[PDB]
């Protein structure tokens, strides 16, 4: 289960293959798997309870010190210290979700270690992980195809940002900005409205300054339409 | 013949059957080994064949010069016997042209 | 032995010979197969390898994986060489290439511990080797049409079997329809680099796209770049390869004067000399401007009071694929930028793909080249995909050169082996056993395929084998329904010289492993 | 997870592990198997060196730390003890079942099937060697047993002397042959005394028609001979009289002292008269003898020899008829000693043997008894030659007491293959493998003798079977059932007319051994090592 | 791991090569030590002596070797001194020069079973051709065992008094042999010891009529020169000594204490009457004598002796005729030493030794070395060693066989005559190993310093010819003289068991082709 293969030969003489063979270990088959699923478990886990208005913030120390107290899941598993590559497989998953969305980098998370611990079991029981594999993309295309179908439209007129604004406090909601929770997500669909490309197209995100100054209180912050520079 | 695998000192893998590259490619100390490879290596550049051909009648004459020194001759009655067989063989060698 | 004061070889050789270090390269062999036996097949698995640096890769491939793997046994490495052959050549087989050439040299093993001379079964396996490639010459199904339609579904078919064993089998049928038009769209050498291969982080793989143009990042813009439009409806795009900021002159160039008026003439000859370039790249008439060299942001700034696009710092294959589609050239002075080297495309766009800015360039009508776009939720995802890709790519280009097509799922080997059984059933002896050795050796791959599904391996081959003896050529693994099937009516297309590159690799790797009887290693110098 | 202080292999690599090991144990002794077969030189890593070629003797000195290994190891010697010959073919043939079923294993075929088909192919084959492939010694007379020992001394350091070996060990097992109750006569076999003695050639060993004790006589005044022994065994010590620890001697008067330590001596005194009175001529003891009572035999004339070893006293005792008395007490209470007690000999010397004497007990009466004094040209080879003797003497015991033999060089395993592979067709479906894959592993003893021959083994092995294959389809060709190997000029040959016999029971056993060892090694799949 | 960490294997032809330079390179330590112009060694002896000889039992037994084929060659060396005592250097040689044969032979493809049965074959043929070409010997002629003998000793360093040591060979066996109850021994170990005494010249030495030790009287009244002494030799001790049992005492009277005492002396006064009765002169015992007893004993005009080594006491009983004995109340007429004819204490150096050396017909002896050193005394007892197991050897088998390689010439040409007749494969290694015999006619010539070649052929042409068996080579002039008229012979016992040991040598080096090291005794 480790070392590789130990051997030396049948007739005595060295036998060597790789490079440094002695020093290197090896998992077969369905022992990493296990070894994988509990790695990943362990990191849903540990995010899953950050999940939702009533989620609980992970507080961060780099390694300089600094700390960082946060409820985004890309954030803590980019900031989290791992070695197992399964849990790099999952930082690297938050961080696509970060990428391409900007929100739900948890739910993934709690989501892939979930299908994992329910894989477990149905390994336990023979069958074939390219098997359950193939479940779960049918399963997932099934799902995509009813979310499509309970899919609701709104208006994402100028006019009219109620819809909007509802979407921006339910995205805030879990996050310590809920007592400004109005104000902020006002002022976020603004900064968003004021500057994009009407027809259907690209929000230049680099047309968006965000700066923060230490003082004053939370509520304090404000959308101002124009720059703000640290000159004088 | 088979071919030999040689790892040199710098782990470059050699595989083949060619006398003076296997010569080449071992780290040959015995000093009078020494200088039947240096034999071998003239024979290739005057040459480019029969490498093997030096190595093994070099071989075997020494062994049979040492029998010759066991059983009672001198080293110097050897070296004049040898040098007079070699001088009969280049004479007779152009006579065996097929 | 004896002490021997003064010694041939420098202390510390090691020399093996005979018997048992043949039988120990064997096992080697046998050891480096059994590194990659099981990413053979729809049901075959991945393998994670981790260097020294803590960064792990992720691969089905049998060649990444043997190269990955610091094989330092000189008859092992062997199997990593032929491994590398094959994907050079041919650029699938990669896998099955090492399990030949072990099972050839397990079959062999007991014929070597009786004392059987190595020559006897190093012509047995050319010969069998020989026989095995012509039949695989004769029995090839190619079809004689010329036509577009046919060739077409050919080509996607082998595309599909040649992907059905990676992490995007799931959507076989998408990609190889990608790569199939990919191909279709190079010209007539098939260059791999006139095939872009970008790699975006995040999103599925349904997301990802096949540009009929060339894409590329946003390349480290100046000030000013946002006032530049962003869309443009029949650009003329000026590929340069030009420094456009304020400079020196030369390197050794060197300014003397002592007139004030002198200096003010040499600054303003300066800006003249940056704005004269400017000027003539503006009334070329082209929209979209994009150098190898660096822009600077006055250059910028000038473009955008223009309402021009403008790109620095380039990457010289973006260029050259920019070049292929849009049907432009590259420039290295603007003094003659004429209408004839200038790009054209029917839409140009900057768009975000995954929180990254790409550049598009679409309808163009006459591209030689492609672009791919590749989306997933890690860069080793991304990495297995673009060589899954890559291999389909290769399997297609090699359709292209020639449209012979043989059946797989170990149907052709049973086909193989069957024939080299029944020519081994007609002669003497001494070559018999051995050319019986290789048509036993040539069963691997389906069992292969069986032991990897969680079938059981000698069911089927039974079936397999009765069938083929009693009439039936393209009968092989049905792996879904785990039992057997025609596999040619089941669209399991190999491209035929994949298959007759494998063999030759395997026999000669073979032959080169039992030809070698001792093993010399001279001490390490200089082992710091 | 399992949180176990250990290393713990399971799968198919602690099955290829142990079949590793197990080819590795063979592959140490294949090198010494058949005629041409060679020894082996052993150092002890102190400077000793054992010069052999048993397959067992090996195996014991090697230091093996593989379980698997030791398996075999402790196989080949059960094989040793329980048959005497045969040490090494047993080690070859669980090797290769068990390197064949690993095979099938891997071929993903159960180990419970290969188990079963093992079975089932120890049974045939032992049914076909009792029902087809054995000959009664009764028509075959002394020959038999002298070729016996032939074939048994092949590839041993006395093989080329074999014409006179033979006829040495054939005589002594004769010699001390004996008849027990149900009228089964048994040979005792370790009843043989081997002395080694360098010196003189191999051709100068001695077999004596009596008993040879590695021993001396206690004082140089005693004579060296006597015509007419009258032996007397005794079990007791004959020093002076020592009261034991339960018993003090207090003296409160001192003229008794004198008396007491007088008697103290005399006691020993009146035993020696005793025992001298009857005629006794040569005295053997298995305690000491001290000084006076020396002196006592010296006067007398008789021969009086210490420190005997017990069972060289009991062979010597049960040879010439005497009564081992391990003290001189009759059922009245008194101390005496009588003629009834005394063993003969026609005479007894004490002869010189290389810078060394050593007494010939010779012509025993009322039993025949044996020894053989091995001469050769150093220890190393007179340890050789005494482990080649004990196997010639084992191989004879089993040809006498199991008076059915089969031919050797290869044509029993060859026989077995063939019809193994005939029979495997009829039996099962998935086992049918397994007795294929027990009838190719019985391949392998033909094989090695022939790479040891350095010859083509492929094509002798093909005419071989081709040979058997004949015998076993043509109902008239059955006399080809003896073709074996002739090792010499590497052709096949009619071994049962070369006189290249063995013992039945040698294949038996080690067929059944091997078969046991191979099932007990393969039922592991799992394999935890705790750390010490 | 399935052996030890510590486990080394090797095989193959490295195997045998390996093997055979082993046993060529013990063979060429001591070639030069061969023949009558051998020239001697210098060994250290690793506890500080020094080993000076050139005897090749003694050079070889000093070595401490690695290789196990040296330790064989070493146990061969050992196994020839022990059976017949001379010819040790030959046997080492011609092992030496059989294996090299046999490697030839290994370097091609013949397999070593093969060359051991043509070296079987072959060694019969030799013991065959010597027992032919042998020629009796008459014991009683002195003349015959005086040339004997110097033939033997002819080679050492002992060879510059010839008819000396010769006389005192012939002497000692001569009066050592003994027969008994129809059993005839001679038993050069036991008795006819060999007792150095540094200082004086070699030429004094003599063999004794008797025996001599190193002891003196026990207290000087007693006589230290007795013309016919009657000598009593007894085992036990002359004192007072407690008993094997438990055998406590309690006093409560006054005079037990004394009496105890008195008892004491009465013990021993009648022990010593007890010997007395028989009126001896010399009183000889193994261990101590009371004063009380020596006093006694003196009263009765007895030397007495103590402390004396068992051996010696045998040997005094074998020279004077008497018995040892334990119990003196059972000494007999019988035991009483008659047959000496004279027993002197007297003083050499600053050491005391008593001598009983005028005994008529006796059947022990001792041997007076004296000599310059202590070395040089060695080797002559070494020599001496050699003579009179030559002359046992002679004695026992009267066969005698030509000296000088003319045997080894003539067994090779009667082995190469016969191998004209094999038409098989075995003939080659029969012939060679039937040549190889030439290594001691080749390395006599090469000692002696003349030209090998030459008169090696010389020699083995005129082998070739009706009757010239026992032709050999002058060792000390280099030249071919009949040995019939040099007269150098040898036992036909030492030329046999040379060559069996030396052939069978070879097979046993020949037989192994497996070499495994460094396990643990396991016990
Ligand atoms: N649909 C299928 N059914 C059965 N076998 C298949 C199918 N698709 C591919 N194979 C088999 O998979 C093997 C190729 O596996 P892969 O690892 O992708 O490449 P490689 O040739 O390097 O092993 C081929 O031998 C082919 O016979
Ligand atoms: N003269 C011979 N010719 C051919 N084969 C022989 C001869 N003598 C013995 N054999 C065979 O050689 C095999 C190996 O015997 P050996 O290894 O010496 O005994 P063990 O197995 O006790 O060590 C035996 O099975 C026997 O049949
Ligand atoms: N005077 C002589 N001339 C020639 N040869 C002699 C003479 N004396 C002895 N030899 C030979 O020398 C050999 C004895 O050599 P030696 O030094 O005694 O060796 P080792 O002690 O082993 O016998 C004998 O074989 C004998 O034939
Ligand atoms: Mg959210
Ligand atoms: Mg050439
Ligand atoms: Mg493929
Ligand atoms: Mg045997
Ligand atoms: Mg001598």
């Amino acid at each position: 289960a480790s070392m590789g293969t130990l051997a030396f030969d049948e007739y005595g003489r060295p036998f060597l293959i790789i490079k440094d063979q002695d020093r290197k270990s090896r998992l077969m088959g369905l022992e990493a798997l296990k070894s994988h699923i509990m790695a990943a478990k362990a990191v849903a886990n540990t995010m899953r309870t950050s999940l939702g208005p009533n989620g609980l913030d992970k507080m961060m120390v780099d390694k300089d010190g600094d700390v960082t107290v946060t409820n985004d899941g890309a954030t803590i598993l980019s900031m989290m210290d791992v070695d197992h590559q399964i849990a790099k497989l999952m930082v690297e998953l938050s961080k696509s979700q970060d990428d391409e969305i900007g929100d739900g980098t948890t739910g993934v998370v709690v989501l892939a270690g979930a299908l994992l611990e329910e894989a477990e079991q149905l390994l336990d029981r023979g069958i074939h992980p390219i098997r359950i594999a193939d479940g779960y993309e049918q399963a997932a295309r099934v799902a995509i195809e009813h979310l499509d179908k309970i899919s609701d439209s709104v208006l994402v007129d100028i006019k009219d940002t109620e819809p909007l604004i509802q979407t921006a406090k339910t995205t805030l909601g879990s996050k310590v900005v809920n007592s400004c929770h109005r104000q902020m997500a006002e002022i976020a669909v603004n900064a968003v409205l004021t500057v994009a490309d009407m027809e259907r197209r690209d929000v230049d995100f680099e047309l968006i300054k965000v700066e923060g100054k230490v003082g004053g209180r939370l509520e304090d912050t404000k959308l101002i339409k124009g720059v703000i520079v640290d000159k004088d | 013949g088979m071919n030999k695998m040689v790892i040199n000192h710098l782990e470059k893998l050699f595989v083949t059957n060619d006398a003076a590259t296997i010569l080449r490619e071992l780290e040959v100390q015995h000093p009078a080994a020494k200088m039947i490879v240096m034999a071998s290596h003239m024979q290739e550049q005057e040459v480019g064949d029969g490498t093997n051909f030096v190595l093994v009648f070099a071989g075997a004459l020494l062994e049979l010069a040492e029998e010759l020194l066991r059983i009672g001759l001198s080293v110097s009655e050897v070296i004049e016997g040898y040098e007079i067989a070699c001088r009969k063989a280049h004479e007779i060698l152009p006579n065996l042209v097929c | 032995m004896m002490p021997t004061p003064v010694i041939l070889l420098k202390e510390g050789t090691d020399s093996s010979q005979g018997i048992p270090q043949l039988v120990s390269n064997i096992s080697a062999c046998q050891v480096i197969a059994e590194a990659v036996r099981t990413t053979l097949g729809p049901r075959g698995m991945d393998k994670l390898i981790v260097d020294g640096r803590g960064k792990a890769t992720i691969s089905n491939d049998g060649a990444t994986i043997l190269k990955l793997l610091d094989v330092v046994h000189p008859a092992a490495k062997t199997l990593v060489d032929i491994a590398k052959s094959q994907d050079a050549e041919v650029g699938d087989g990669t896998t099955s290439v090492t399990l030949l050439a072990a099972e050839f040299l397990k079959q062999v093993k007991p014929y070597v511990e009786e004392g059987l001379h190595p020559q006897i079964i190093i012509r047995a396996f050319r010969t069998a080797t020989q026989l095995a490639v012509n039949k695989i010459k004769e029995i090839a199904v190619t079809v004689k049409k010329a036509d577009k339609v046919e060739q077409r579904k050919l080509l996607e078919k082998c595309a599909m079997t040649a992907l059905s064993s990676k992490l995007i089998s799931q959507q076989k049928a998408f990609f190889a329809k990608m790569v199939v038009d990919a191909v279709m769209m190079l010209d007539d050498l098939l260059q791999l680099k006139m095939i872009g291969i970008k790699k975006v982080q995040g999103g599925a793989l349904e997301d990802s796209q096949l540009v009929a143009g060339v894409a590329f990042k946003k390349t480290f813009s100046y000030a000013g770049f946002e006032m530049q439009p962003k869309k443009y409806h029949n650009p003329k795009i000026a590929l340069l390869n030009v420094e456009l900021e304020l400079k020196a002159e030369k390197d050794n160039a060197e300014i003397r004067v002592h007139t004030v008026e002198d200096y003010q003439a040499i600054v303003d000859a300066e800006w003249n000399i940056l704005y004269d370039k400017l000027e003539k790249i503006h009334h070329s008439g082209a929209k979209v401007v994009l150098s190898k060299l660096p822009i600077g942001d006055v250059a910028t700034q000038y473009f955008a009071d223009r309402d021009m696009f403008c790109a620095g710092r380039v990457p010289e294959e973006d260029l050259k694929r920019t070049m292929m589609a849009c049907g432009g050239s590259i420039q290295t002075s603007v003094n003659a930028l004429s209408a004839d080297v200038l790009g054209r495309c029917q839409v140009f766009e900057e768009t975000q793909i995954g929180g990254e800015r790409y550049n598009f360039f679409t309808g163009c009508p006459k591209a030689k080249t492609c672009t791919f776009i590749l989306r997933g939720g890690a860069e080793q995802f991304m990495e297995e995909t673009e060589r899954s890709l890559h291999d389909a790519i290769m399997i297609v280009r090699r359709a292209i050169k020639n449209d012979s097509v043989v059946a797989g799922g170990g149907a052709i080997e049973m086909e193989l082996s069957k024939y080299l059984r029944d020519y081994s059933r007609t002669i003497p002896g001494k070559q018999q056993l051995l050319i019986g050795a290789y048509a036993k050796a040539l069963e691997i791959i389906p069992r292969q395929l069986c032991d990897n599904a969680g079938f059981d391996a000698t069911n089927i081959l039974n079936k397999l084998r009765a069938r083929h003896a009693q009439g039936g050529t393209w009968y092989g693994v049905d792996i879904n329904n785990e039992d057997i099937a025609d596999n040619f009516e089941a669209f399991v297309w190999e491209p035929a010289m994949v298959r007759i590159n494998a063999l030759t690799a395997a026999s000669e790797a073979a032959c080169l492993i039992v030809s070698v009887d001792e093993t010399i290693k001279n001490p390490r110098s200089t082992v710091d | 997870p399992l949180s176990v202080f250990g290393d713990r292999s399971t799968g198919e690599t602690i099955r290829s592990q142990n079949v590793m090991a197990a080819a590795s144990i063979a592959n140490i002794v294949k090198s010494s198997l058949g005629p041409v077969g060679l020894d082996k030189m052993l150092v002890d890593d102190i400077g000793d060196v054992t010069i052999t070629n048993d397959g067992a003797t090996i195996l014991k000195l090697l230091e093996v730390e593989h379980p698997a290994a030791k398996v075999l190891c402790e196989l080949a010697d059960l094989q040793d003890k329980e048959v005497g010959d045969g040490t090494t073919s047993v080690v070859i043939i669980a090797a290769e079942l068990l390197k064949n079923a690993d095979e099938l294993v891997k071929q993903k075929i159960h180990p419970t099937s290969v188990i079963s088909g093992y079975r089932l192919a120890c049974k045939e084959a032992v049914r076909y060697i009792n029902e087809n492939l054995i000959v009664n010694t009764d028509e075959l007379g002394r020959d038999c047993l002298i070729n016996a020992a032939k074939t048994s001394m092949s590839s041993k350091i006395i093989g080329i002397n074999g014409d006179f070996f033979a006829n040495m060990v054939v005589d002594a097992v004769l010699a001390i042959k004996y008849t027990d109750i149900r009228g089964q006569p048994r040979y005792p076999v370790n009843s043989v005394n081997i002395l080694k003695a360098h010196g003189r050639s191999q051709m100068e060993s001695m077999l004596i028609s009596g008993y040879a004790l590695n021993c001396v006589v206690g004082s140089q005044g005693m004579p060296k001979r006597i015509v007419n022994a009258k032996i007397a065994c005794l079990d007791f010590s004959l020093q002076k009289t020592k009261m034991k620890l339960g018993v003090q001697v207090v003296i409160t008067d001192p003229e008794k002292l004198d008396q007491i330590r007088q008697r103290e001596s005399d006691i020993t005194k009146e035993r020696i008269q005793k025992i001298l009175a009857t005629g006794a001529n040569v005295i053997l003891t298995t305690g000491g003898i001290d000084d006076m009572c020396l002196k006592y035999f010296v006067e007398a004339g008789a021969m009086a020899v210490r420190r005997v070893l017990k069972r060289d006293l009991k062979r010597i005792a049960k040879a010439s008829g005497a009564t081992i008395l391990s003290t001189l007490a009759n059922l009245e209470g008194e101390e005496t000693f009588e003629a009834a007690m005394l063993g003969q000999a026609e005479e007894v010397v004490q002869e010189r043997i290389c810078d060394d004497e050593l007494i010939l007990i010779k012509n025993t009466k009322a039993r025949t008894s044996a020894s053989i004094i091995l001469r050769g040209a150093n220890d190393f080879m007179c340890d050789e030659m005494e482990r080649s003797l004990h196997d010639a003497l084992c191989v004879v015991k089993r040809v006498l007491e199991s008076k059915s033999v089969v031919p050797g060089g290869g044509a029993v395993e060859a026989a077995l293959s063939i019809y193994l592979e005939n029979y495997a067709t009829s039996m099962g479906s998935r086992e049918q493998l397994a007795i294929a894959e027990f009838a190719r592993s019985l391949l392998v003893i033909p094989n090695t003798l022939a790479v040891n021959a350095a010859q083509d083994s492929t094509d002798l092995v093909a005419k071989l079977r081709a040979f058997h294959n004949e015998a076993q389809v043509n109902p008239e060709r059955k006399n080809l059932k003896w073709i074996g190997l002739d090792l010499s000029n590497g052709k096949p040959r009619d071994n049962k007319q070369a006189g290249v016999f063995e013992p039945t029971i040698v294949k038996v056993k080690s067929l059944k051994f091997a078969t046991e060892a191979a099932i007990t090694i393969l039922r592991i799949d799992d394999l935890i090592k705790l750390h010490p | 791991l399935v052996l030890s960490q510590n486990t080394k294997r090797e095989s193959g032809r490295k195997v045998q090569s390996g093997n055979i330079n082993a046993a060529k390179t013990i063979a060429d330590i001591i070639r030069t030590c061969l023949g009558p112009k051998s020239m001697m060694k210098m060994l250290l002896d690793p506890m500080g002596g020094i080993v000076m000889t050139n005897d090749g039992n003694a050079i070889l037994r000093e070595i401490q070797v690695q290789h196990p084929a040296a330790k064989s060659m070493i146990e061969i060396s050992r196994t020839q001194d022990e059976e017949v005592g001379d010819g040790t250097t030959s046997v080492i040689i011609l092992a030496g020069e059989m294996l090299s044969v046999a490697e030839h032979f290994l370097e091609q493809q013949m397999h070593p079973t093969v060359v051991i049965s043509a070296y079987r074959k072959a060694l019969d043929d030799m013991i065959s051709t010597l027992k032919k070409i042998s020629i009796p010997v008459d014991i009683s002629d002195s003349d015959m065992m005086l040339n004997i003998i110097n033939s033997s000793i002819t080679t050492k360093a002992i060879s510059r008094w010839s008819s000396l040591a010769c006389n005192i060979a012939l002497d000692a066996v001569k009066m050592v042999q003994f027969e008994e109850n129809g059993r005839k021994e001679i038993d050069i170990k036991k008795y006819a010891r060999v007792e150095k005494i540094p200082g004086g010249i070699i030429e004094d030495s003599c063999v004794l009529r008797g025996v001599m030790i190193n002891k003196d009287v026990t207290h000087p009244r007693m006589r230290r020169y007795i013309k016919n002494p009657r000598i009593v030799l007894l085992d036990s001790s002359l004192e007072y000594k407690k008993g094997e049992s438990q055998t406590d005492i309690e006093i409560t009277r006054e005079e037990d204490f004394t009496r105890i005492l008195q008892m004491e002396e009465e013990y021993i006064q009648q022990l010593c009457e007890d010997i007395i009765q028989l009126k001896p002169d010399v009183v000889i015992t193994e261990k101590g004598i009371s004063d009380l007893a020596q006093h006694y004993l003196m009263r009765a005009n007895i030397t007495a002796i103590r402390r004396v080594r068992k051996t010696d006491n045998n040997r005094i009983a074998r020279a004077c005729g008497a018995r040892i004995v334990s119990r003196p109340e059972e000494l007999r007429e019988d035991d009483v030493g008659t047959g000496a004819g004279l027993l002197e204490i007297k003083k050499i150096g600053d050491e005391y030794f008593t001598f009983i050396t005028d005994c008529k017909d006796p059947k022990a002896c001792t041997i007076l070395l004296r000599g310059a050193s202590k070395e040089i005394l060695s080797e002559v007892e070494r020599n001496l060693q050699d003579a009179m197991q030559v002359c046992r050897n002679v004695l026992l088998d009267p066969q005698l066989v030509p000296g000088g390689g003319a045997s080894e010439m003539a067994v090779a040409h009667a082995l190469t005559e016969k191998s004209k007749a094999m038409t098989g494969v075995e003939q080659w290694p029969y012939r060679a190993v039937a040549q190889a015999l030439e290594v001691i006619p080749r390395t006599l010539i090469q000692n002696c310093g003349a030209s090998t070649i030459r008169l090696l052929t010389s020699l083995r042409a005129k082998h070739t010819q009706e009757n010239c068996e026992t032709w050999g080579v002058n060792g000390e002039t280099g030249t071919l003289v009949d040995m019939k008229e040099l007269g150098i012979w040898e036992p036909l016992a030492v030329k046999l068991q040379t060559y069996k040991t030396a052939v069978e040598t070879a097979v046993l080096l020949l037989r192994i082709d497996d070499i495994v090291s460094g396990h643990k005794k396991k016990g």
